[PDB]
């Protein structure tokens, strides 16, 4: 299994930057588990944001965040990160990190077995 | 090796229905990377029903 807990949520101005972390407690080495970030806006379905393979060597993004968000992972620290830059209104949501049981990438919620808790990110001018 | 796994599921699918029970699938997954708990969790994430479309399971969860 992988226990997953996000941190770094909060409020950020439009155009600003925020970085989310997700700490993982995996039963096998963390490089066995591909990771993804998903988000769920108010009263909406949970949607794919970004994904990364077990090794970290390939990263994938939702069209609407490509060139603004960056996903990375540090297997030596059992962590995965989502750097959010140039944030927009559309980005306000509860963000979840999620783990597959294989190291290869998926962009579908159906590919993921373990989920974090959820952390709120609000993009607001104040 | 997932390719091989699908073949093994097919070998134990006696009536070629494309379905196996979670139990059958766990027994087979033991004989072949995942922890025992991950196998349970994966199958339960995929479906709440005991009979599993093993090809679709492999496509969604393992590939």
């Amino acid at each position: 299994q992988v226990q997953l807990q996000e941190s770094g949520g909060g409020t950020v101005q439009p155009g600003g930057s925020l970085k989310l972390s997700c700490s993982a407690a995996p039963e096998r080495a963390f490089s066995n588990y591909a990771m993804g970030w998903f988000r769920q806006a108010p009263g909406q379905e949970r949607e794919f944001v970004a994904g990364i393979t077990g090794s970290g060597r390939s990263q994938y993004y939702a069209d609407s965040v490509k060139g603004r968000f960056t996903i990375s992972r540090d297997n030596a620290m059992n962590a995965v990160y989502l750097q959010m830059n140039s944030v927009k209104a559309e980005d306000t949501a509860v963000y979840y990190c999620a783990a597959r049981v294989v190291p290869v990438f998926s962009d579908s919620t159906k590919g993921y077995v373990y989920w974090g808790q959820g952390t709120q990110v609000t993009v607001s001018s104040h | 090796n997932v390719e091989e796994l699908i073949k093994m599921f097919a070998h134990f699918d006696n009536n070629s229905t494309g379905y196996l029970t979670k139990s059958q699938m766990k027994n087979i997954l033991t004989t072949w990377a995942l922890t025992d708990q991950e196998a349970i969790d994966a199958l339960n994430a995929f479906s709440s029903e005991d009979n599993i479309d093993y090809k679709l399971f492999c496509e969604d969860i393992l590939q």
